C-alpha cells in the first residue's frame, strides 16, 4: 500500500559537487563521536576476551610450575 | 462407494512403488559385496618391554597391547567398580595376569 | 579535462575501446613495473645468478 | 548515416578487445 | 514496580538513554511500532486520524534522511522534541480489547496476518 | 496507460522480472554497509561452484588418488594453486561474510515479524553451508579429513537403538574408506546446487516485505531503487572483499588451515591435535562441553532449534538495538561469547578451558532464554515511560 | 499559520541551501564537473 | 621421471629404522608448524637430554621433536656433504641449505604467487578508491539533497 | 473483495506461485496425449539425476578404475544393476520422449508466432542435452566410449587457424586420456543442473501465452485448469512409460547399446564398427554424407541454424497440420527422412549407403526450405477459394 | 552366461512382479483420468452460432 | 475430531513406519 507524503525536496545535481573532501570533514568530531557512543559497546565485547584470555595464560603458567620438580 | 475402491487399488500399487524406488536408493549405499567380503580375519603377535605398547593393525581397527608391571596392577586393582560408569574388574577384561590386549579405538566417536 | 572529453567520451564505441586499451596498457605497465621491484629487491638470489650455474660433474 | 559509424566503431571495439583477451603477438 | 522511573533509579536511566536516542533522530517511541510486525498495530494505525498518521510518516521520513546523512537533528530543534508523547499505545490496547472479547465468544477475527 | 507500443527495454515481457527484482526494487535509503554481506555471500557461493567445477576437472575421489591429484593440481595445471587457493581460502570467505551476515540481522532484530520465514530459510541455508564444507574438506584426503571424517559420521552412534546402523550405512562398511570418500564426492557436488535454490528462496521471502533498515522503522515513506545506488554500495564492499580476499589467497594461503592436512591420511595413528577447521570450531566447543555422548548431540541440535525459535518469540515492538540498550548490551556479550567458543574449541580439552568451555556454551543458551523475557518484560515500556 | 512546505510551493526561492555535511558544493554557475 | 625412493615400501622403511617411518618430505614444511623453522631447530638441535631424563638405546635426544626421542640419529655432522661453489659446509650451513631446498619444494609457486599478488592487490587498491568514489558520485544528489516536512515533534 | 481473513491456503502468498503456475493454470481443454511428452521429459530428467547422482557415489572417474568402478556397480553394489540400467536406458528413454515431443510441435506448428522464444529455448536445451548425453556415454571408458570421443572432440580441428588448438585444450593433451576423462565428469555433474534451469526457462515462456491446441485456435474461450484434469491425463502417460521404461530394464537391458563398450578401451585397436547411441545417428549420418571435413561440421551447425531459423520465417496464418494437407504430407516425409537417416547411421559407408544417406540429408534440409515458400504461397488461400 | 550376468535372475523376477503391478495401475488410472473427465466429455453445450 | 484425528494419524503413520521399515524380527 502506497503511502501519501507531502514534502518539498530541493536536489543539487552530482556533477556540481565536490566528491571526496568529505570523508575527511571534521575528522576529530566524527572520531570523538564514534568512541562517545560505542565505549560500553567496546567493553562488553572487548573485556570478555581478553580477561578470560588471560586467565587462561594466568592458569597454564601456575600449573606448569607446580608440575615442576 | 464403488469409485473408492477402484481408486485405492491403483494407490496400492502407487505407494508400492513409492517404497520401492526410495529402498533401492537408501540401499545401494549400505556396505557392499566385496565390502562384507573383508570382514573376519585374525593375525599372530610376538612381544615387547615391559611398560610400553606396540599398536597393531587389523581390518580399519588398532589394537592395543599393554603387558603391565606389578605395581602397574596394583593400580589397575585398587579402583571401585560402583565409582566406574562401567562397572568392570580388571580380571574380567584380562585373559592374562599381565598382558592387556584391546581394541584400541574411543568409544566416543 | 573537457578536450579529452571531445575525443573519447563523445561516443561510447571510442570510450569503450579507450577502456580496453587502458586496460591492456595499464596492466603492462604495472607487470613491468612490479618486476623491476622484485629484482631490485632480490639482487644475487636468481637462477641465473647460481655462480656454478652449468658447471655440475 | 551515423549506422555505419556506430558499426565502424563498435568493430573497432571488438578487434581490440580480441586482440586483448587473445594477445597473439607471438603468433603476428 | 521496578519499571517505574519514579522509584528505579536504573529505570531512570533507561528512559534517558531511550530518550536521547530518539531526541537525536525526531522520533517518537510509537514511531518505532510498525505496521508490518503486527495486524494489531495496523488495525490501530487505520482507526487514527489522517494528521496524527501524516506526522508520524513525516517524522519517519525525517529520520531516516537523518540515518542515510549520517547526522542529527541540529540541537534547537532537538530540544522541542517529545520522545515519549504517545499517540498510538491507547488505541492499540483498545484494538486488542476488542480482539479479546471476539476470541471469548468464538467469533471469526476481523482481520488475519497472511501465511509467508 | 495502454501499452501499444514498446517502452523501455526493461518493462519488455523479456526482462520485466529482472527489472523488477533487481533494478527497480524499492529499497530503504538508508541502508548501511552492514546490508552489503547478502551480496558477498552470494558471490562467494559463485566462487565455489567456478572453481570447484574446473578443480573437479583434475581431482581423482580415490583413496590411492585423491591426495596426489590435489598436490597435482597444486604442481602440474597451470594456475592450479590458484583454483585450489581460490577454493579453501573462498570457503573461509563464505563463512565469514555469512557470520557478519548473520549477526547485522541478530543486531537490528531482522528476524522479527514480517520477516520471519526468511530467518528460518537462513538457518537451514547455515546448515546447507556446514554439510557442505564439512563433506569437502574430507576430499584431500589427508590426516585432518580422515579423523574429522571418522567423528562426524561417528556422531549419528549417539542414538541408541539404531546409532551403529546409521553410522555404518554413513560408511558404507566397517570403517572410513574409499566407499565414505566416493559418496562424499557426489554429496559434495549436489549440495552446493541446492544450495543455490536456497538462497533464492531465502531472497524471495525477503522481497515480500523489503528490507529491514538500521532504525527498524517502517520505511516505505523514503525507498529508492537497488540500482544504481545500492549496485555502487554493493561494489565498494565487492572491491574491498576482492582485497580481503587476495591478501589471504597470496601472501597467507594457509594460515586458515592446519598442516596435519599435508600429511596423507593414516588409519592407523591419530595427530595429537585433531580439531575442524575454524568456522566449526564454536560447535565444536559445545560439543565437547557436554560429558556425554548423547548430551553433546543434544546440545548441537538445540544450538539450531533455538535459532529457529527465535523469529517466533512473543517480543516488544521495537527492533533495532539502537533503542533496545538492554538488548544492545546482550548482543555484544553473545558475539564475545562466541568468539571464545571458537578459542575454546582450538584448545586441548583440559583444564581451564573445560570449565571455561561449559560456561561459554551456558552463556550462549543464556542468550535465545532471556531474549523472550526482554520483549516480553519491554512491552511496559510506553505505558511506564511517559512524557 | 502556514505550513512549511505550503510556504515553499508558494515562495519559489533562488537562494537555495543545501545540506552540505557530506558533500559541498563547487560555487553556483562552475562548469559541470562531467 | 620422480625423485627415486630409497625403500620398497613403508614396511621396508620401517624395518631398515628401528620400526620408524622416516617421513616424506615433498611438504614437511607446509606439514608442520611453523614448519621451516622446525626443520631446521630440529635438525641442529641435537643434544645432550636435561638432567633425570634418560633415553631408550636406538633413539636420540631432541628437545624440539615431541616427546624429546626420536628415531632419526644426528645427521648434519661438519662437513657431511662438499660443495661445488666453495661453501664451507658447517652444520648451520647445510641446516640453512637443506630448508631453502625443502622450502621450494612445498611451495615451488611461491614466486609466482608474490608476484601476482603485489600486482593484483596494488590494482584491486586503485579499483577501491574509484568505487569509492563513483559510489559517492551517485549519492550525493541524495546526500546533500534538503528535505522541507511540516512536522515539528 | 478484501483479503481481511484468509482463505484457501493455496492462495496464501505461501503457496501463491505454486497455486497459479502448476495448480490453477489455464489449459485448452482439448489436449491430446500428444501434449503429455513435456512432463515425461521432465520426469525423464528427474530419474536420470537422481540415479546419476547415487551412481557417482561408486563411480571412479580414472583410465585405470573406471571401467571396474561401473562393472563394481553391476556386481556389488546392492541394487547396483537397477540404477545403472535405469540411467543407461534413462538416456535412451530421454531423448524417446523428447524427439516425440519435437514432432508434436512440428505437426501442429508449435513454433509459430507467439511462441517463437519457446522452440528457441527448446533447441538450446537440445544442444545440451545432446552434450549431456555425449560425455556420460564416455565415463564407462569401454571401448566406443574412447573412440567416441576421439571424433567428436576431434570436430574442432575443421576450423583452419585455430582447430587443432582447440582440440588439444579439449583433450587436455596431445590423446584422449584421464584427463580429458576426469573433464568430462565434471561437465558431466554441470550440465544437467544447467539443462533444469533451462527447462524452468522453457516452461516459463510458454506460461506467458498457454499451450497450442490440437485445432491450432485461439482457445480462451474453453481453457481448464491444469489440476485435476490434464494431472490424470499425464498420469496416465506416466504410469504407461513406467510399463515401457520396465521392459526395457528388466527384459532387454542391453539391447539398446552396442556390445563393443563392453571391452574395455584400447587405444592401439580400433573397433570395425564405431557408432554412437542410436539418438545421435540421424545426426551422425548427415555428418558422414558429405564427403568433406569442414562441409560436415558446417552441416552439423546447419541443422541447428535451420531449428532455430524455423519460428521466424514469414509463414501463412493457419497453424495446425489437421487444415494444412499440403504441410500435413509434407511433415510425413520428414519422419520417413529422419528415421531413414537414423538407420543409415548405423550402417557402414559404402554403397549404396553413401547415396542414400546425401539423398536423405538433402531431403532433411528440403523441408526447412521449401516451408518458407509455402506460407508465402498459402497466405492467399482465403482470396482465392471464396464462398 | 552367469559369468557376465549374475544378476538375471533377480532381475527377471523384479520384471514380471512389477509390469504386472504397473499394468494395474495403468488400468486404474485410465478409470480415474476417464472419471475426472466424465463431467466434461458428457456436457451438452448450447450456443447461438449455427455457420 | 481433534483427538480422534491425532490417534487416527498417529495409526497412520505407526503403519507407515512398520511398512517402510520393516522389522520382522526386532519384536524380541
Ligand atoms: C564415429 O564418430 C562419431 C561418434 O563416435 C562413435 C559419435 O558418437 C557421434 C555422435 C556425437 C554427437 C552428436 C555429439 C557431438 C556434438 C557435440 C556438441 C559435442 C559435445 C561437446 C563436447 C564434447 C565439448 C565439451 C565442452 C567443453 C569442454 C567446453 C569447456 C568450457 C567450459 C566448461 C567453460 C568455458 C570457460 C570460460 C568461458 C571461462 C569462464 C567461465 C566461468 C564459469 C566463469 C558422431 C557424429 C560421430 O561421428
Ligand atoms: C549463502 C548464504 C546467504 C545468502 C546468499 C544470503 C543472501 C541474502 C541477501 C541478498 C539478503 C538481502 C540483502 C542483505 O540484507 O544483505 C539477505 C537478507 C537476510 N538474510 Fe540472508 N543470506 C544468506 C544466509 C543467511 C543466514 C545464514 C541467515 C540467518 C541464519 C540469513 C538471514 C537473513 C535475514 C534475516 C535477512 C534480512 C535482513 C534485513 O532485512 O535486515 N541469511 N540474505
Ligand atoms: C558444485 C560446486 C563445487 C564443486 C564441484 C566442488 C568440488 C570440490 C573439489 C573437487 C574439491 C577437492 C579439491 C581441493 O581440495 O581443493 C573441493 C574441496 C573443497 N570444497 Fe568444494 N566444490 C564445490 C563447492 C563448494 C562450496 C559451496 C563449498 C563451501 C561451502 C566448498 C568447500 C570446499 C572445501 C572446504 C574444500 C576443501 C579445501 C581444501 O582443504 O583443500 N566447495 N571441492
Ligand atoms: C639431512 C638429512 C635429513 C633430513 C633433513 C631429514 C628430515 C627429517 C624430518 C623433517 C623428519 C620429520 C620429524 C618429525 O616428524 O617431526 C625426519 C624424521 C625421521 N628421519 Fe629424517 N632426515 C634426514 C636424514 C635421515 C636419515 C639419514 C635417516 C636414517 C638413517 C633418517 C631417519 C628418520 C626417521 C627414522 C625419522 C622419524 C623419527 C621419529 O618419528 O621418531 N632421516 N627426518
Ligand atoms: C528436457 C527437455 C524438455 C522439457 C522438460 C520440456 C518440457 C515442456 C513442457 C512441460 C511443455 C508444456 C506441456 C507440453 O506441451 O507437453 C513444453 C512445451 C513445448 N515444448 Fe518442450 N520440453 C523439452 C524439450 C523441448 C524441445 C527440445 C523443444 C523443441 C526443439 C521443445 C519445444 C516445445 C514447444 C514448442 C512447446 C509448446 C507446445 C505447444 O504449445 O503445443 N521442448 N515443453
Ligand atoms: C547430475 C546428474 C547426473 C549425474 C551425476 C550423472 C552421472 C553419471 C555417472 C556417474 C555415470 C557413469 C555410471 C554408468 O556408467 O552408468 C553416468 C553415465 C551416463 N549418463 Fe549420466 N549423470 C547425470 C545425468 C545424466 C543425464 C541428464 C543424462 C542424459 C542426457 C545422462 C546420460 C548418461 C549416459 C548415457 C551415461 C552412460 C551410460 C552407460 O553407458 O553406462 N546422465 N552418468
Ligand atoms: C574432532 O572432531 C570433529 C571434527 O573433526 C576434526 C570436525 O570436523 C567437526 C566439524 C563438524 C561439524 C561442525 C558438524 C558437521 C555437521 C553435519 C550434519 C555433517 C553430517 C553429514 C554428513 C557426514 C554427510 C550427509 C550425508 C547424507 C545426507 C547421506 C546421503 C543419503 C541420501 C541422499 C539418501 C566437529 C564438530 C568435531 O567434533
Ligand atoms: C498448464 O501448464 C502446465 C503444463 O503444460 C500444459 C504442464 O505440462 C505441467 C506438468 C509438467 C511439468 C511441470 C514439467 C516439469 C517442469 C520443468 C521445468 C521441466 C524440468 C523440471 C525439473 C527437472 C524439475 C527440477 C526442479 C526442482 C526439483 C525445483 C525444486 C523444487 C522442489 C524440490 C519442490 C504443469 C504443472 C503445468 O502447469
Ligand atoms: C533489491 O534487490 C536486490 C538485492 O536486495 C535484496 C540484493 O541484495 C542483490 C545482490 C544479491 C543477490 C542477488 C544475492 C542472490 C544470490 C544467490 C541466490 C546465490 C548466488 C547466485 C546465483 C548462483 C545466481 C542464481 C540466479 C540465476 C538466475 C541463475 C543463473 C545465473 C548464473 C548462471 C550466473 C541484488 C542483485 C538485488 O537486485
Ligand atoms: S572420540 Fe575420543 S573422546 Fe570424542
Amino acid at each position: 500500500q502506497p503511502v501519501k507524503l507531502k514534502a518539498v525536496v530541493y536536489a543539487l545535481s552530482p556533477f556540481q559537487q565536490k566528491i571526496m573532501t568529505g570523508l575527511w570533514k571534521d575528522l576529530p568530531e566524527k572520531i570523538h563521536h564514534k568512541v562517545s557512543e560505542n565505549w560500553i559497546s567496546a567493553t562488553l565485547l572487548v573485556t570478555p576476551v581478553v580477561g578470560t584470555y588471560w586467565y587462561a595464560q594466568y592458569f597454564k603458567e601456575q600449573e606448569k610450575l607446580e608440575h615442576r620438580f | 462407494a464403488f469409485a473408492y475402491f477402484v481408486l485405492s487399488g491403483g494407490r496400492f500399487v502407487y505407494a508400492s512403488v513409492l517404497r520401492l524406488l526410495v529402498l533401492k536408493l537408501i540401499v545401494s549405499m549400505s556396505a557392499s559385496k566385496d565390502v562384507l567380503a573383508l570382514a573376519s580375519l585374525e593375525v599372530d603377535l610376538g612381544s615387547i618391554e615391559p611398560g610400553t605398547t606396540v599398536t597393531v593393525k587389523w581390518r580399519g581397527k588398532p589394537v592395543f597391547i599393554r603387558r603391565r608391571t606389578e605395581d602397574d596392577i596394583k593400580l589397575a586393582n585398587s579402583v571401585d567398580v560402583g565409582s566406574l560408569r562401567d562397572p568392570q574388574e580388571d580380571s574380567v577384561r584380562v585373559k592374562n595376569p599381565e598382558w592387556l590386549v584391546v581394541v584400541g579405538v574411543c568409544t566416543h566417536l | 579535462f573537457e578536450g579529452f572529453y571531445k575525443l573519447i567520451m563523445r561516443r561510447n564505441s571510442v570510450y569503450v575501446t579507450f577502456i580496453i586499451a587502458g586496460a591492456f596498457f595499464g596492466e603492462r605497465a604495472v607487470d613491468y613495473g612490479v618486476h623491476k621491484l622484485w629484482e631490485r629487491n632480490n639482487v644475487g638470489k636468481r637462477y641465473e645468478d647460481i655462480s656454478v650455474l652449468g658447471q655440475r660433474p | 548515416t551515423i549506422d555505419i559509424q556506430a558499426a565502424a566503431g563498435w568493430g573497432i571495439a571488438a578487434a581490440a578487445g580480441a586482440i586483448w583477451v587473445v594477445q597473439p603477438f607471438g603468433w603476428i | 514496580r521496578l519499571v517505574d522511573p519514579r522509584k528505579n533509579f536504573l529505570a531512570r536511566m533507561h528512559m534517558k538513554s531511550v530518550s536521547n536516542r530518539l531526541r537525536r533522530y525526531g522520533l517518537r517511541y510509537d514511531d518505532l511500532y510498525d505496521p508490518l510486525y503486527d495486524l494489531d498495530i495496523k488495525e490501530a494505525l487505520n482507526r487514527l486520524p489522517r494528521e496524527i498518521v501524516d506526522a508520524r510518516n513525516q517524522r519517519l521520513m525525517r529520520a531516516m534522511d537523518l540515518s542515510m546523512k549520517h547526522e542529527y537533528l541540529p540541537d534547537n530543534l532537538q530540544a522541542v522534541q517529545t520522545p515519549f508523547r504517545s499517540y498510538l499505545q491507547d488505541m492499540l490496547a483498545l484494538v486488542k480489547r476488542e480482539r479479546a472479547e471476539r476470541e471469548a465468544l468464538g467469533a471469526l477475527p476481523l482481520y488475519q496476518r497472511t501465511i509467508p | 496507460t495502454i501499452r501499444n507500443q514498446r517502452f523501455s527495454l526493461l518493462k519488455q515481457p523479456i526482462s520485466s522480472t529482472l527489472n523488477q527484482h533487481l533494478v527497480d526494487y524499492p529499497t530503504p535509503s538508508n541502508l548501511s554497509y552492514w546490508w552489503g554481506f547478502g551480496s558477498l555471500a552470494g558471490i562467494c557461493l559463485v566462487i565455489q561452484i567456478v572453481t570447484g567445477v574446473f578443480l573437479a576437472m583434475h581431482y581423482t575421489p580415490h583413496v590411492d588418488l585423491a591426495f596426489n591429484s590435489v598436490e597435482h593440481i597444486m604442481r602440474d595445471v597451470e594456475g592450479g594453486w590458484l583454483l585450489r587457493y581460490m577454493h579453501a581460502n573462498g570457503a573461509s570467505m563464505f563463512f565469514i561474510v555469512v557470520y557478519l551476515h548473520i549477526f547485522r540481522g541478530l543486531y537490528y532484530a531482522s528476524y522479527s515479524s514480517p520477516r520471519e520465514f526468511v530467518w528460518c530459510l537462513g538457518v537451514v541455508i547455515f546448515l546447507l553451508m556446514i554439510v557442505t564444507a564439512f563433506i569437502g574438506y574430507v576430499l584431500p584426503w589427508g590426516q585432518m579429513s580422515f579423523w574429522g571424517a571418522t567423528v562426524i559420521t561417528s556422531l549419528a552412534s549417539a542414538i541408541p537403538v539404531v546409532g551403529d546402523t546409521i553410522v555404518t550405512w554413513l560408511w558404507g562398511g566397517f570403517s572410513v574408506d574409499n566407499a565414505t570418500l566416493n559418496r562424499f564426492f557426489s554429496l559434495h557436488y549436489l549440495l552446493p546446487f541446492i544450495l543455490v535454490g536456497a538462497s533464492l528462496l531465502h531472497l524471495a521471502a525477503l522481497h515480500q516485505y523489503g528490507s529491514n533498515n538500521p532504525l527498524g522503522v517502517h520505511s516505505e515513506m523514503d525507498k529508492i531503487a537497488f540500482y544504481p545506488y545500492f549496485y555502487v554500495k554493493d561494489l565498494v564492499g565487492w572491491v574491498a572483499f576482492a582485497i580481503f580476499f587476495s591478501i589471504w589467497i597470496f601472501y597467507a594461503p594457509n594460515v586458515l588451515g592446519h598442516p596435519d592436512n599435508y600429511i596423507p591420511a593414516n588409519p592407523m595413528s591419530t595427530p595429537p591435535h585433531i580439531v575442524p577447521e575454524w568456522y566449526f570450531l564454536p560447535i565444536y566447543a559445545i560439543l565437547r562441553s557436554i560429558p556425554d555422548k548423547a548430551g553433546g548431540v543434544a546440545a548441537i541440535a538445540l544450538v539450531f532449534i533455538c535459532l529457529l525459535a527465535l523469529p517466533f518469540f512473543k517480543s516488544m515492538y521495537v527492533r533495532s538495538s539502537s533503542f533496545r540498550p538492554i538488548y544492545q548490551g546482550m548482543f555484544w556479550l553473545l558475539l564475545a561469547d562466541c568468539l571464545l567458543l571458537g578459542w575454546i574449541g582450538c584448545q586441548p580439552v583440559e583444564a581451564p578451558f573445560v570449565t571455561i568451555g561449559q560456561i561459554s556454551s551456558l552463556v550462549f543458551f543464556l542468550f535465545f532464554a532471556i531474549t523472550p523475557i526482554l520483549g516480553r518484560v519491554g512491552r511496559g515500556i510506553p505505558n511506564s515511560y511517559t512524557d | 499559520e502556514v505550513p512549511a512546505t505550503v510556504e515553499a510551493v508558494k515562495t519559489p526561492n533562488s537562494k537555495i541551501v543545501y545540506d552540505d555535511h557530506n558533500h559541498e558544493r563547487y560555487p553556483p554557475g562552475d562548469p559541470s564537473k562531467r | 621421471d620422480r625423485l627415486p625412493e630409497p625403500y620398497s615400501n613403508e614396511s621396508a622403511a620401517r624395518f631398515a629404522n628401528g620400526g620408524a617411518y622416516p617421513p616424506d618430505l615433498s611438504l614437511v614444511t607446509k606439514a608442520r608448524h611453523n614448519g621451516q623453522n622446525y626443520v631446521f631447530a630440529l635438525l641442529t638441535g641435537y643434544r645432550d637430554p636435561p638432567a633425570g631424563i634418560s633415553i631408550r638405546e636406538g633413539l636420540h635426544y631432541n628437545p624440539y621433536f615431541p616427546g624429546g626421542a626420536i628415531a632419526m640419529p644426528k645427521m648434519l655432522n661438519d662437513e657431511a656433504v662438499e660443495y661445488e661453489d666453495g661453501t664451507p659446509a658447517t652444520e648451520a650451513q647445510m641446516g640453512k641449505d637443506v630448508v631453502s631446498f625443502l622450502s621450494w619444494a612445498a611451495e615451488p609457486e611461491m614466486e609466482e604467487r608474490k608476484l601476482m599478488g603485489f600486482k593484483w592487490i596494488f590494482l584491486l587498491s586503485l579499483a577501491l578508491l574509484q568505487a569509492a568514489y563513483y559510489r559517492r558520485l551517485k549519492w550525493s544528489v541524495l546526500k546533500s539533497r534538503k528535505l522541507v516536512l511540516d512536522v515539528v515533534n
